């Protein structure tokens, strides 16, 4: 039915809101006009200020054990985490699999990882 | 006529014979003397004698009850027989002193006296009960290193290190509600029984007994406890038979009834319809023999158990009865089949119908624990008379022709030739 | 003084018994030994120290040899 | 080390039996052409 | 730190790392990370490891210290002159060895 086209990142409501209006008869199209879908989502995000697909190496500042873990976020029930010490490069990279129902303990660093699983499946 | 109803927990099974007098209510568990390791063994017999002790039996006798128990190789039973107008007394006694708290039964005076009497009667059984102990050694060497190998009464070496912790652990691990069946024989109707089990709340636990890791596998073996002090020579050999809920069960019992049981001193058992009694009656090769067919939950035995005062001709008795066993596969007749059919019907009728309502309670509890509902005496008779000679020949070729045997002996058994001759006289070269 | 010691028959011959024990009994004597270790160590009997060492460090399960 | 049997002896005891079995496994990982030549008719067998 | 670790910095770092453990995973982890280095640790480290295994209240990691050490040392004279230095801690802590516990 009625559909507007998500002027910035706040008004997206699925893949039917990323269309946008077409170009006119004479002007060259800008990327704000015609781009649709995931590319339009990334463009609208980068024009708002944020960038989606949050890529960042995880916080290995503190160690963190079972009184207060290292909290990681995932949209699924598991997230593969490669621990590399209490500094950034202390011991060699050991891969752990923290899931929704079990913490992940490093066995060489000693740090633990626990999720706040966002989910919404 | 043998009605079974599953309640919230327990399974109730009953049969109402209105002409019998003493109605008998008890609970039959499905964890006998083959659901434990060989180190806490005899805890089932110790539980039976704790339930049958002086304290519990005086409490039951002041109210008008009479306790009973029976430990076997997969089921164990606790039966409180009573007068027919008094079975709610039986039910709430069995609730108040076995199913709920047992702290009156399990303190270290009654347990110490019961353990001492059990030790004395187990060593008296080991010394002075010779055919049952060689049937027990036959079970201990047939299914060895595998949980069906255990002694029912328990051994002496694994009974002097048992305390109340073992009995409490066994009552937590095997006295369950998905493992128990309550039974009623005698003249109680079905619905007053379950009405009284559902009025007062009776439930032991909730969980499930631990499943075993090793199933019962036959291992062809041999053992001999030759004590030449003894005047006789009790040997018993047996092959792997068909277990319970197997299709070849009644043909195994019929093939046992083909050769029957014998007693050399009664003049009415010397005239039977066995072809073996024309071979073993001119030199008097034995005193008695009985062909059993035991069927436990996972496997079972099939063989004869004898006793011989003529200890020089033991191998001739073995050889003659093994040639008679090979006659099952090669040339068994039909008149032997019909004689064994009628005699097996007579024996199962004498077993299932009798005056005592506690044996019927034990049999009903066992065959409702393993099967789910009791098949009647009519359907068993129909399955018996539906057996042709070719079914017996097929079963005998399956389980008796050149199969591995297990031998258990005692007494003066040097005349028993050793194993490979007895093993390879289970198969003849066609005469 | 709260927890009870394991009796002799529940715990005899345990390195020769750990493989064929049911998986409902193994958790029970594992719980019982890991609460028996919370006492002073000298009152732990010499029958169950071998049991604890075979349960936690024996050549079963994960420590099974490749040959 | 400082106190104990000396390191020369306690590593010679570990390694001197290893040299002979190393020589055995190398003499049968490279010396089987000699064993196959030894039985053939070229050595006037 | 890829610069080398002297023996005093080794024993001080690991004593302050055995003092801080609270779970069982932490004690076994720092025990493995102490034993899988090149040197054998002085008994100032290992009596603290025995106390840290006593704090978590489990026995067999206060025995495998001794067997891992017997695998560590170069002969048995070092092992005997070691074990008579941890005599009374082994006495009042009541842990056994292997050769007297499993006679074979
Ligand atoms: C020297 C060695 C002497 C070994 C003696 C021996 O093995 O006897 C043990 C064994 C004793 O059995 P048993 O305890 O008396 O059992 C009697 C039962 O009725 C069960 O016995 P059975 O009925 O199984 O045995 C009856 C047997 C009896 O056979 C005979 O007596 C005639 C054999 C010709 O019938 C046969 O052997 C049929 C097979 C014929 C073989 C054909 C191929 C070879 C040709 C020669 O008898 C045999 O196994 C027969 C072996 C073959 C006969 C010996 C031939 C020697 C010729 C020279
Ligand atoms: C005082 C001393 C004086 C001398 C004593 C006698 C010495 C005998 C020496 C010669 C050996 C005779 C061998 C007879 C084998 C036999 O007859 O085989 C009898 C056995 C009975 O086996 P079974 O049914 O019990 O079990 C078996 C499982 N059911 O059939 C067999 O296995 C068949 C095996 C093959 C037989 C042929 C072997 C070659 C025989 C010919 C060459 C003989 C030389
Ligand atoms: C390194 C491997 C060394 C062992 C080789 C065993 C050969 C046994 C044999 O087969 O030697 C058989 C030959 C016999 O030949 P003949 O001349 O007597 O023939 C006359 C026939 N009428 O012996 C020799 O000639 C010399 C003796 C052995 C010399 C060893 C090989 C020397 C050259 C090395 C070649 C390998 C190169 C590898 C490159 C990476
Ligand atoms: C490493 C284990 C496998 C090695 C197999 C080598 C066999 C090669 C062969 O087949 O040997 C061939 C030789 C030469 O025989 P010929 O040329 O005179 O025969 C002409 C046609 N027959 O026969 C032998 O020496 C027989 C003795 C073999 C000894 C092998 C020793 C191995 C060490
Ligand atoms: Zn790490």
């Amino acid at each position: 039915p009625v559909v507007k086209t998500a002027q910035n990142l706040a008004e997206v409501n699925g893949p039917e809101t990323l269309i946008g209006p077409g170009a006119k008869e004479g002007t060259v199209p800008t990327d704000l006009d015609q781009e649709t879908g995931l590319a339009r989502l990334e463009l609208l995000g980068k024009l708002e200020g944020i960038d989606v697909f949050d890529t960042k190496p995880l916080d290995s500042s503190r160690k963190g054990t079972m009184k207060d873990p290292i909290i990681i976020e995932s949209y699924d029930d598991y997230r593969y985490v490669g621990c590399t010490g209490s500094p950034a490069g202390s011991h060699t990279i050991m891969w752990l699999k923290p899931t929704v129902n079990e913490v992940a303990r490093c066995w060489e660093c000693g740090s633990v990882y626990k999720l706040n699983p966002v989910g919404v499946p | 006529a043998e009605v079974t109803q599953l309640s919230n927990g327990i399974v109730v099974a009953t049969e109402h014979n209105p002409s019998a007098h003493t109605a008998s209510v008890g609970v039959v568990f499905g964890s006998g003397a083959a659901n434990e390791n060989p180190y806490n063994n005899g805890v089932s017999n110790l539980w039976k004698n704790i339930f049958l002790s002086k304290e519990n039996s005086a409490v039951a006798a002041k109210e008008g009850l009479a306790l009973s128990s029976n430990i076997s190789r997969d089921f164990q039973s606790y039966i409180v027989s009573s007068l027919p107008g008094s079975t709610d007394k039986s039910l709430d006694f069995l609730n108040q002193s076995f199913i709920q708290q047992k702290a009156n039964l399990l303190s270290s005076s009654n347990f110490e006296a019961t353990k001492k009497s059990v030790l004395k009667q187990v060593q008296d059984f080991e010394e002075n009960d010779h055919p049952n102990r060689v049937l027990e050694h036959l079970h201990s060497t047939a299914f060895q290193n595998t949980p069906l190998s255990l002694p029912t009464r328990g051994t002496l070496e694994s009974l002097e290190n048992l305390v109340v912790a073992d009995l409490e652990s066994f009552a937590n691990n095997h006295f369950l509600n998905s493992n128990a069946v309550v039974v009623g024989t005698g003249n109680i109707k079905h619905e007053d029984l379950v009405n009284s089990i559902e009025s007062k709340n009776l439930s032991l636990q909730t969980g499930t007994k631990p499943v075993l890791k090793k199933k019962a596998a036959f291992l062809g073996s041999e053992v001999r406890l030759r004590d030449d002090t003894l005047p006789k020579a009790w040997i018993s050999l047996a092959v792997e038979g068909e277990p319970v809920n197997s299709p070849n069960y009644f043909v195994a019992k019929l093939a046992a009834q083909i050769f029957g049981s014998y007693n050399a001193f009664e003049p009415a058992s010397r005239l039977q319809g066995i072809k073996l009694l024309d071979n073993i009656q001119e030199y008097q090769l034995c005193d008695n023999f009985n062909h059993f067919s035991l069927s436990y939950k996972d496997s079972g035995l099939w063989g004869f158990s004898t006793a011989t005062r003529n200890v020089t001709m033991i191998d001739d008795l073995i050889h003659f009865t093994l040639k008679q066993w090979n006659r099952l596969t090669i040339s068994v007749t039909d008149t032997e089949v019909e004689r064994a059919k009628s005699l097996l019907k007579l024996q199962l009728g004498q077993l299932y119908e009798s005056g005592n309502p506690v044996n019927d309670a034990n049999l009903l509890g066992a065959e409702v624990l393993i099967k789910g509902s009791k098949l009647s005496l009519g359907e068993a008779f129909k399955k018996i008379d539906a057996i042709t000679v070719k079914d017996v020949k097929a079963w005998a070729g399956k389980r008796l022709w050149d199969q591995d045997i297990a031998i258990a002996g005692t007494g003066q058994i040097e005349g028993l030739l050793d194993y490979m001759r007895i093993r390879s006289d289970m198969s003849m070269m066609r005469w | 003084v709260q927890t009870k010691a394991l009796s002799k028959a529940t715990l005899t011959d345990l390195p020769e018994r750990w493989e064929n024990m049911p998986n409902l009994e193994q958790k029970e004597i594992a719980d019982n030994l890991t609460e028996r270790q919370k006492l002073p160590w000298k009152t732990l009997n010499n029958e169950e120290i071998k049991a604890a060492w075979y349960i936690s460090y024996g050549e079963w399960g994960p420590r099974r040899p490749v040959h | 080390g400082r106190i104990g049997e000396s390191w020369v002896i306690t590593e010679g005891r570990r390694l001197i039996p290893e040299i002979f079995q190393w020589s055995a496994v190398l003499s049968v990982c490279l010396g089987w052409p000699g064993a196959v030549y030894f039985f053939s008719k070229a050595r006037k067998a | 730190a890829h610069d080398e670790e002297t023996f005093e910095e080794f024993t001080a770092r690991y004593e302050k790392e055995f003092d801080e453990a609270y779970d069982l995973f932490e004690v076994q982890r720092v025990l493995n990370n102490c034993f899988s280095y090149d040197l054998v640790p002085a008994p100032a480290v290992i009596e603290k490891a025995l106390r840290a295994a006593r704090r978590v209240n489990d026995l067999p990691t206060a025995i495998r210290v001794f067997e891992a050490l017997k695998y560590k040392v170069e002969n048995e004279d070092q092992y005997k002159a070691y074990l008579d230095e941890l005599k009374d801690v082994r006495q009042e802590l009541g842990v056994p060895l292997k050769e007297e516990l499993f006679p074979s």
